[PDB]
């Protein structure tokens, strides 16, 4: 019982930023989020695990963005975090791509009749 | 209404009159062809046409319509000519590319534009039976260059659909031009076309290859000839069980007689010492060829050539025969199980059909079985099975079913308890087939015993969850085995009714329910296209695509099994869900079964309630126009009816409250609906009230609530014993038997003794307080777990 | 032409790509033979041992 939402993120956070590459750390972080993801949804509900990859996806860009956000411009360091950042943002958003075209185009399939 | 021509022409000639220039009449001219192609008016339909084209050449309807007038005609390269130039205007028309490169390949094969229509058609519709066929007759035109090219398409078309049963059978007559019949044979072999079994043509394309291959080698003995013979007499059995299905009588007489000389041919190269596979399957397909003939004997019935009558002994006689045939005994042979697994799940299949046929024809007959084998298990009786078989056409030397000893028979009646076995062996050959689910399911339905649908559809659906937490969702991937078992059970129940209300009028020898070769859709195809969704979207054997489709479907028939919002169900399904799953809940030994099922007989009674409220008031029940499960009006609840059910609904929620643990909320509410299946409840109840405070060194205080609880218990037990003695129909709304009911009551006597018999204080005086508050029956919201640790479960299941 | 381009990367050097690529690309494979849609099996099977090596190390 009771209340997590400010306490976690700042623990979270701090232990990055005692990482060697918080971004390389960020992208391994989520490799058993994504198979977790995908043994969690059965083949008939491949959308919902779509959507899973992009709320995985989202949950570190934030977290990276509340470390690149934090550090005063110049460092070479956060210069990997904040490509790495961008390729993330990158690939939450083609899943959403995927997710909204393959959608329509099984539906169509369907309704063809 | 049509327009008759000299409306049209009315309506043309002002239409005309009012136009203020030429062109302006040539505007309508698109209008005016339109009408007279709907009056069938083809040559003043063009010539509307081509008078607005003069006017709007750009117009690519216009182009098709004068096409499609053209084809009408049978004037194909005009046609040809109109839609090139339709698709020219616009290129979106991918249907017109496929028309042209069938029109094309219709009027001249030779014609060099073939080829580039029909490639094009192909890049625009990758995959199409319709371009396969296109590209077959192109390529067939071309000889030995064509049959290489022929050969490649194949082998493709195959690896985009290897089920396509016609790709399957050109690959065979390839071969087979070639005089290639080891590769036809190779081809036929393949463990992935057995999927093919169930198509007529495919059948008997392999048992023609097989037989041609056969009659090539003799002389040789080689092991891949027994390898051949073994899955010829297999397939000569399925082209046996398709043509009863698929055909008529005459076709099914020509094809059992196959299989006889099949059968013959082998019982020669079979001794009875050899444990060979082809033995092994000559012994099982020999129980199936006695299937097949008891099957067929009841179509002849079926197609009023015989009467019912005079085919019932025969044709049971030949399912004791089958259903006798040893099932293979399966060496667990480390490392090929894709073969005698095969074997047996036909075993399983051929023993739950015939056993099930036999205990139908009976009609509940004790000394039937003993009837049978004394007037028929003979070779007088042999004669005159195969007399109404083949009539005179095979001699008693000459048939297999003549030379067949069938005097060793034994007198075994089918065990229900063998048959749910091998109902259980029969479900893996159908793959979850729903014709074959609800057949099974109304042979149960006949015996008055629940079919074992739990079991089933854990086979079928090994990773579905037993239940939903989520009943309001309509989300097909929320489907649970209780929406399947609801499914089944309302299928069985209304292909039940539809057979009592089609038999009104039948011969009193007619079985119950036909085979499933001659047994007509138990179902509606509606029901068959959810089911079918629900299976292919579970399984993953969708065809890629259609997963959309196949949602939609699932979705707006989910609403009416959950009983949601506008469900359209007749009340009378939802007293048998409810029934179905109190039955199914009460005898299981699991105490989370025990909670989905009771929790889920109480949701359909919480949805009937209301329904029963319309009846009570005279108010018709909505029914939709197309409803998953037909209204029987036979069926509708009367009035006098309603309030044993309203008792019924309030036994299922004290029963549900009881396996949730409150005892007491339980007692109050069974105590409340003073009825004979309330009062064995509370009777259990307190008896296992008195085991609990049963250890070896009571207290004084408990010793008098263990004294209590047993008074208590034998007051319960009486008062149904004194409602027994008052109206003995009271037996059938019990639970339990009545001696069970008076063992228990002797039981609680004897550990009372002998000493309280004189004093009963008055047992129903004292509880005459507490008015009136609707006792909610909340289920809980979904709260937070706060989790206060201090309440052990006090219920273990003894 | 997608599968084309990954055989282009995994043959330009399977150590310069990024293993949140390599991550993607492996679960774009798994819900393409979800789907039942054809992808070059070739090519599908280099991207999960390049995967599977990269999980390794």
């Amino acid at each position: 019982l009771d209340s997590p939402s400010f306490t976690e993120d700042i623990t979270l956070s701090a232990v990055m930023l005692q990482e060697e590459d918080p971004g390389e750390a960020a992208t391994m972080s989520m490799y058993p989020d994504f198979l977790k993801s995908f043994l969690e949804h059965p083949s008939s509900a491949v959308f919902e695990l779509i959507e899973q990859y992009e709320a995985t996806c989202n949950t570190q860009i934030t977290l990276l963005k509340k470390i690149v956000k934090r550090v005063t411009p110049g460092q070479q360091k956060f210069s990997k975090t904040a490509s790495i950042l961008w390729l993330l943002q990158q690939e939450m958003v083609t899943w959403r791509l995927i997710a909204a075209l393959y959608r329509d185009r099984i539906q169509s399939a369907l309704e063809e009749e | 209404m049509r327009r008759s021509k000299a409306e049209i022409q009315r309506y043309v000639e002002n239409a005309q009159n009012s136009a203020s220039s030429p062109r302006e009449k040539s505007m309508k001219g698109f209008l005016f062809a339109r009408l007279y192609y709907e009056a069938k008016e083809y040559e003043l339909a063009k010539r509307s046409v081509s008078s607005y084209i003069s006017v709007q050449e750009r117009d690519p309807k216009a182009h098709r319509f004068l096409g499609q007038l053209f084809e009408i005609e049978g004037n194909v390269e005009k046609a040809v000519g109109c839609y090139k130039r339709s698709l020219e205007l616009n290129p979106t028309q991918k249907d017109l590319t496929l028309r042209i490169a069938e029109l094309i390949c219709t009027l001249n094969i030779k014609d060099g534009r073939a080829e580039y229509w029909v490639e094009r058609a192909s890049k625009l519709f990758p995959g199409s039976p319709e371009i396969y066929r296109l590209k077959e007759q192109l390529l067939s035109s071309q000889g030995e260059a064509g049959w290489n090219q022929l050969f490649d398409l194949i082998q493709a078309e195959l690896f985009a659909r290897p089920n396509d049963v016609y790709v399957n059978l050109k690959l065979v007559d390839l071969f087979l031009s070639n005089q290639r019949l080891e590769e036809a044979v190779l081809h036929c072999l393949k463990p992935e076309r057995r999927a093919l079994r169930t198509d007529i043509e495919w059948c008997s394309c392999v048992v023609r290859v097989f037989k041609e291959y056969l009659a090539s080698k003799q002389g040789q003995k080689n092991t891949n000839m027994r390898m051949i013979t073994k899955e010829l007499l297999l397939a000569q059995c399925d082209v046996v069980f398709l043509t009863l299905s698929k055909k008529d009588v005459q076709k099914s007489k020509e094809a059992l007689e196959r299989f006889d000389q099949a059968l013959l041919s082998v019982k020669q190269s079979v001794s009875g010492t050899d444990a060979s596979d082809l033995s092994v399957t000559f012994y099982e397909m020999r129980g199936h060829y006695y299937m097949h003939a008891g099957t067929l004997l009841l179509k002849m019935a079926q197609s009023c050539e015989v009467q019912w009558k005079a085919l019932i002994e025969p044709a049971a006689l030949c399912y004791l025969l089958a259903y006798q045939v040893p099932k293979p005994k399966s060496k667990p042979v480390k490392g090929d199980d894709n073969g005698q697994g095969f074997l047996e799940e036909l075993a399983f299949d051929r023993q739950s059909k015939s056993g099930h046929l036999l205990l139908t024809l009976s009609h509940g007959k004790q000394n039937f079985i003993s009837e049978i084998i004394e007037t028929f298990a003979n070779q007088c009786g042999q004669s005159i099975l195969l007399k109404f078989l083949f009539e005179d056409n095979l001699s008693m030397q000459d048939s297999f079913m003549g030379s067949d000893d069938i005097s060793y028979v034994e007198n075994r009646v089918p065990d229900l308890s063998e048959l749910s076995q091998h109902d259980n062996g029969s479900l893996r050959i159908h793959n979850g087939d729903l014709q074959h689910l609800t057949w099974l399911g109304l042979q149960w339905h006949f015996l008055s015993t629940l079919p074992p649908l739990r079991k089933w559809l854990k086979q079928i659906f090994p990773r579905v969850p037993q239940e939903t937490s989520r009943l309001e969702s309509n989300i097909p991937e929320s489907i649970c085995l209780l929406d399947l078992e609801v499914f089944l059970l309302a299928v069985v129940q209304t292909s039940y009714l539809q057979l009592q209300d089609n038999n009104t009028t039948a011969d009193p020898n007619r079985p119950r329910c036909l085979p499933l070769p001659i047994c007509k859709q138990l179902f509606t195809d509606r029901q068959r296209s959810w089911w079918d969704a629900v299976y292919s979207l579970i399984t993953k054997k969708a065809l890629p695509g259609t997963s959309a489709k196949l949602r939609s479907v699932i979705q707006h028939d989910l609403t009416t099994l959950r009983a949601q919002e506008k469900h359209g169900l007749q009340p009378a399904v939802l007293v048998n869900w409810a029934r179905g799953l109190h039955k199914t809940g009460y005898s299981l030994n699991s105490f989370y079964d025990q909670k989905e099922y009771m929790g889920r007989c109480v949701h359909y009674w919480k949805k009937l309630l209301p329904l029963l409220d319309l009846v009570k008031q005279k108010k018709s029940i909505p029914e939709p126009v197309d409803p998953l499960f037909k209204h029987f009006h036979n069926k509708d609840i009367k009035v006098s009816e309603v309030k044993d059910l309203e008792d019924e609904a309030c036994i299922a929620f004290a029963t549900l409250d009881l396996v949730d643990g409150k005892t007491e909320d339980a007692i109050i509410a069974f105590e409340s609906v003073k009825n004979v299946v309330a009062y064995w409840n509370l009777a259990l109840i307190y008896q296992r009230k008195a085991e609990e405070i049963e250890n070896d060194c009571l207290p004084a205080e408990e010793q008098e609530e263990f004294q209590e609880c047993l008074l208590k218990c034998k007051g319960f037990l009486k008062m149904i014993c004194d409602e027994y003695s008052a109206y003995p129909s009271i037996a059938t709304s019990l639970p339990v038997p009545v001696e069970t009911v008076f063992e228990m009551l002797d039981s609680v006597k004897q550990s009372l003794g002998e000493a309280m018999d004189d004093h009963s204080p008055a047992f129903m005086e004292n509880h005459s307080v507490l008015t009136t508050s609707a006792i909610k029956h909340s289920t809980p919201s979904p709260t937070k777990l706060t989790i206060s640790p201090s309440k052990s479960a006090r219920f273990s299941p003894k | 032409g997608l599968m084309d381009e990954f055989s282009e990367w995994l043959s330009n050097g399977k150590n310069l790509l990024l293993g949140h690529l390599l991550r993607f690309m492996t679960h774009l494979l798994l819900f393409f033979r979800t789907l039942g849609l054809q992808a070059k099996e070739e090519v599908s099977v280099e991207v999960l041992k390049t995967y599977i090596q990269r999980l390794i190390n």
